[PDB]
RNA sequence: GCUAAACCUAGCCCCAAACCCACUCCACCUUACUACCAGACAACCUUAGCCAAACCAUUUACCCAAAUAAAGUAUAGGCGAUA
RNA sequence: GCUACCUAAGAACAGCUAAAAGAGCACACCCGUCUAUGUAGCAAAAUAGUGGGAAGAUUUAUAGGUAGAGGCGACAAACCUA
RNA sequence: CUCCGCAUAAGCCUGCGUCAGAUUAAAAUGAACUGACAAUUAACAGCCCAAUAUCUACAAUCAACCAACAAGUCAUUAU
RNA sequence: CCUGUUUACCAAAAACAUCACCUCUAGCAUCACCAGUAUUAGAGGCACCGCCUGCCCAGUGACACAUGUUUAACGGCCGCGG
RNA sequence: AAUUUAUUAAUGCAAACAGUACCAAACCUGCAUUAAAAAUUUCGGUUGGGGCGAC
């Protein structure tokens, strides 16, 4: 079929970009995901998950100042419109961020850790044991792609031979370097698992299409299942 | 109605009017030839007659070769006679169970060559095959000066070969130009291939890259007439002046 | 309920394609920002009348006049009317080279010519 | 490379004529793929002195794999001809006399 | 970090040249004589074309660093 | 007495022979028959099944390059049907 | 080009109550509960009356997409040119 | 009587204008059938745009109080 | 439970969906899920709310594999004489 | 229910490949194994109708 992506956008911009919707269909034209369809329309708003991005004629720390925070119907958190020099863009905010904060970006892995601060951006070596993260990277420079949920957050476990053991969401340990970059604090809007949808004409406007009538019988896989936490996920090669 | 020629002769036909009929003969003998290309992917009887076990008696015996499936990419590569064999098969090799459709393809290989002649290098996928071939000629250069076109199976193979046989005919010395006696030890060694330019100009070439190149040869545009009658005048003229 | 076999017009479909069809007429101009045309005096044809004062042929002929026979103009008949006999009073002068063809009346090329032959960029 | 034979016979077609194919003589059964066959050596001519030998124009029957992949595309080690063999014979010779 | 626009949105990478411009001393027959594309002859390469006269609706304007009013130091209007 | 009835041409069929194969101008792959602008998409790949076997499951004739004859012979085949 | 679902960009919804509403009364509009008529008919599924909904999971025009070993489906084995 | 009506879009393509008629409607004046002749005139509408880089956080709802979520249809500059 | 949906052309319903509750799966990016990241997404069951959801892992299945685990998984949850 | 694993996935061996006695990432190809999801075909007779029972 005659189907395009609306993801061409090449250059970074705030401004609230159209996109099209999918109903559930691939290139081809079939459905390949059951249960999407319709809903409000809306604008996608880019967000910047690499905190430490300096300026292209700046390097090494800095600091930017929060504008407003507002919300994202892209996502279940709260985006905050941050600016440090000549530019702008959009951020993932945390549970207390406010329009007048100046929030920390910095890549200074120092001898001694430092006083931890919401919504500030260090690296996994310069922070203490038991802090609580958000947005983690596998790798320096790859970008978030970890705990960037509503009220998520992780901990930081222990130091080792330049790696750091971090806690997901899931209760499932990961290791990677202490040169990836983390934010401090929990992702913004704690209590957005404790919504209440109450009509059904409310999942429609998020896009949600009703379950199928048809009856299923359960097999083997239904049913409580105690099993161990799986090992260690390491990034780190030896 | 019928057919004054059987259909089969068509193809053969369209050689005999046309832009088909002024190309070179060399050329049109090697399109008409049908020789067998080499067993591959099956083992010939090595004779002509055999004794049956089951009567004792000296019954004939024929090849007959296994229908062979040459995938296009095949054409940009060595694979040494090798494709797929597309054919069926019969469940746990017994006849009464039911018949299942089975493709064999050959295990390939993207491995790095250099030819003598050409004094460059090509990463060319090959198989096991293609490898062996190369060792039993010495030299791919060889290979592909020896093996014929039912055998090479590759229309870059066949591309090559009009490579090489337009040096040793054009003598061409950008062969290592600074190089002239190395220049000419190679040339020595592959004497026994060279063929005449006129004619290692059309080896590889399918019917319709042959036309369009005879049809180049042809293009000309159309003499004016004004210069024809003034021949004919002039000439006209000469013829006269002896009557006079 | 559609007729495939009526000829296809502009007067048929909707609005967008009822004014992307034509009739024939050559273009004389294009369209601008705005959907303004604007026309380029060279792209019209200019006709190119004689003036007919004084002139003694008519529609008609009279009758009373001979049934030649039709001889068709050829390429041959041209060259020995208008270019051999230059050609003839050259060759007894003693004075002739392929050279001077283009003196002649040959033209060796058509490029930089206003009415080309081949291919001809002129109207009947 | 696979090597296949028809379950059913083809009747002979004659001297100068195609045998006629049946939709049974499209059954085939595996007679051997020669990827899984013993494998033999490579007969070359040492130009220069290798670790498993130091002696020129001295003949090694390596591994296929070890003089493909190293010796013939560095030029250590040059195909095992009649030809070669002559050239590296006179060498050979001169160290007799 | 993460690029914006996906490949597929992205120009198609050109079609991978013929085995026949790599062996030298050989000239490749192309469909270039027959001013058409025909799927069983090589595809010929064109050189850069130039109208050769000027027509404001198809110009093109020059590199931004080939325009005379261009400083190094930026002006913020 | 109405309605009707009646007809012999049009051409067509099977062979033989011979290979076959265009045109005034203009328009036509975009919404064909639409005068006029930046492109690069490209072709190849076992026919299956009905049916027969009184079911069906291996199997079941399909011009393939000379008429005849060798011969429905050798041979193949749930060694059955049949080939 | 019917219909099922989806995509893009559009359109429509009086008046009253409450003004919060997948809220109520009730036109347009959508549906088709019960009854009679009709049964080669006005109609290869209609007519009259009576009814359900009518700011929403609403209705609807336009162009496009998914094709039969399949698609689509708030599963009726529905619907995919009577 | 008024179930409407006028117009636009879509679709259709000369399909109740004149003359004539043996054709036609239940109807030998009429006519949507036949033959000939005539006819719809752009301002409405359709048919658009030089290049490169760059800009575009702050709904709508009389948009002002006010209150929301399902978070929204409209903008540039430089050469 | 509710508004809602279905057998166009004999069934509009107690059938389907549904807010809520629960089980299972997944530690991740450049064509769907998603330009998203476990307070997420997907596969399913039941059916708002309120009081509750009891016993059984022998068998089948699934998971883990060395025992073993698991029923809001398929399913099951006595009898004779006085 | 009988037949089958072509297809898909996993695993193993082979093939291919390297390095300092030990041993080589995956992709691809071939041969096996196990699942998944499917495919082809059938569902006997007698019978005071058939089914059940019986034969
Ligand atoms: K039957
Ligand atoms: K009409
Ligand atoms: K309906
Ligand atoms: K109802
Ligand atoms: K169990
Ligand atoms: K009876
Ligand atoms: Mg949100
Ligand atoms: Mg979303
Ligand atoms: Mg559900
Ligand atoms: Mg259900
Ligand atoms: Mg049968
Ligand atoms: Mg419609
Ligand atoms: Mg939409
Ligand atoms: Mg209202
Ligand atoms: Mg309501
Ligand atoms: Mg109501
Ligand atoms: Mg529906
Ligand atoms: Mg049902
Ligand atoms: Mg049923
Ligand atoms: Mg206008
Ligand atoms: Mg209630
Ligand atoms: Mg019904
Ligand atoms: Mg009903
Ligand atoms: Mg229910
Ligand atoms: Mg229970
Ligand atoms: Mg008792
Ligand atoms: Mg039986
Ligand atoms: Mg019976
Ligand atoms: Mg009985
Ligand atoms: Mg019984």
């Amino acid at each position: 079929a005659n189907f395009v992506s609306w993801k061409s956008r090449t250059k970074y911009t705030i401004t609230p970009v159209k996109m099209r919707k999918s109903g559930g269909r691939d290139h081809t034209g079939r459905i390949r995901v059951h249960g999407i369809g319709g809903g409000h329309k809306q604008r996608y708003r880019m967000i910047d998950f690499l905190r430490f991005r300096p300026e292209e004629t700046k390097s090494g720390p800095f600091e930017e100042k929060v504008i407003q925070v507002r919300y994202d119907p892209c996502r279940s958190a709260d985006i905050a419109l941050v600016a440090g020099g000549s530019r702008k863009r959009w951020i993932i905010a945390t549970e207390n961020m406010q329009a007048g904060d100046t929030i920390l970006n910095s890549n200074h892995i120092g001898r001694m850790a430092v006083a931890a601060r919401e919504g500030d951006a260090h690296p996994l070596g310069a922070l203490p044991v038991g802090t609580l993260i958000n947005n983690v990277e596998s790798e320096p420079g790859r970008g978030a792609q970890y705990i960037r949920a509503a009220g998520t957050c992780g901990v930081l476990l222990r130091k080792v031979n330049g790696t750091a053991i971090i806690q997901l969401p899931s209760k499932r340990q990961m290791q990677v370097l202490e040169t990836c970059v983390a934010t401090v604090g929990r992702v913004s809007n704690v209590d957005h698992n404790k919504r209440v949808i109450g009509k059904a004409g409310r999942n429609r406007w998020l896009g949600k299409r009703p379950n199928s009538g048809r009856w299923h019988r359960k097999g083997g896989w239904a049913g409580r299942k105690i099993r161990p936490l799986p090992p260690m996920k390491s990034y780190v090669k030896l | 109605p019928l057919h004054k020629y059987p259909v089969w002769l068509w193809k053969r036909l369209q050689l005999r009017e046309g832009i088909c009929s002024r190309l070179p003969g060399h050329y049109l003998r090697s399109l008409e030839e049908e020789r067998t290309p080499t067993p591959v992917h099956y083992r010939p009887h090595g004779a002509k007659f055999k004794i049956n076990p089951k009567n004792g008696q000296r019954e004939r015996v024929e090849d007959v070769p296994i229908p062979i499936y040459f995938p296009p990419e095949s054409q940009r590569g060595l694979w040494g006679g090798e494709g797929w064999i597309l054919g069926q098969i019969y469940a746990n090799n017994d006849k009464l169970s039911k018949r299942l459709k089975k493709v064999w393809k050959p295990q390939l290989f993207e491995r790095e060559f250099y030819s003598e002649i050409l004094d460059k290098k090509f990463t060319v996928t090959v198989t096991m095959r293609t490898l062996d071939l190369i060792d039993e000629a010495y030299g791919l250069d060889f290979y592909i000066l020896k093996t014929p076109k039912e055998d090479l199976c590759s229309k870059f193979g066949m591309d090559l070969k009009r490579g090489m046989l337009l040096r040793l005919a054009r003598q061409d010395p950008q062969l290592h130009p600074e190089d002239p006696e190395r220049r000419a030890a190679i040339y020595d060694k592959y004497k026994e291939f060279a063929i005449p330019e006129e004619e290692a100009e059309w080896v590889g070439l399918t019917l319709e890259e042959a036309i369009e190149k005879q049809r180049l040869l042809e293009e000309k545009d159309p003499v004016p007439l004004f210069k024809i009658y003034v021949a004919e005048l002039i000439q006209q003229l000469q013829q006269q002046a002896l009557s006079e | 309920g559609a007729d495939r076999m009526s000829k296809w017009t502009s007067k048929r479909g909707p609005r967008s394609f009822r004014g992307r069809k034509g009739r024939g007429a050559k273009g004389i101009g294009f369209l601008t920002s705005g959907w303004r045309f604007v026309q380029i005096k060279e792209m019209v044809p200019e006709f190119v009348v004689p003036d007919l004062t004084g002139f003694k042929l008519k529609p008609y002929v009279s009758y009373l006049a001979p049934e030649s026979e039709e001889t068709p103009l050829t390429a041959a008949q041209l060259f020995s009317e208008a270019v051999a006999p230059a050609i003839e009073k050259d060759f007894k002068d003693g004075t002739f080279d392929p050279d001077n063809l283009e003196k002649y009346g040959f033209e060796p090329t058509q490029e930089g010519k206003l009415f080309q032959l081949y291919p001809r960029n002129f109207l009947r | 490379t696979v090597i296949v034979e028809r379950w059913w016979k083809v009747p002979l077609a004659g001297e100068g004529r195609k045998p006629r194919l049946h939709r049974r003589h499209r059954v085939y059964k595996l007679v051997e793929d020669t990827k899984h066959r013993p494998k033999e050596n490579l007969e070359l001519i040492l130009t220069q002195s290798v670790e498993n030998v130091g002696v020129r124009g001295d003949l090694v029957s390596v591994k296929k794999s070890l003089g493909r992949n190293r010796l013939l595309p560095q030029g250590l080690a040059v195909y095992a001809s009649p030809e070669n063999k002559k050239l590296f014979e006179e060498e050979k010779l001169l160290r007799q006399e | 970090a993460y690029e914006w626009g996906v490949r597929s949105t992205r120009k198609s990478e050109p079609p991978p040249l013929d085995r026949v411009y790599e062996i030298p001393g050989l000239e490749p027959i192309t469909f270039a004589g027959k001013m058409h594309f025909v799927p069983w002859l090589a595809r010929p390469i064109f050189p850069p074309w130039d109208r050769g006269y000027k027509d404001p609706r198809f110009y093109r304007s020059p590199p931004l660093h080939e325009h005379p009013l261009y400083k190094d130091q930026a002006c913020y209007i």
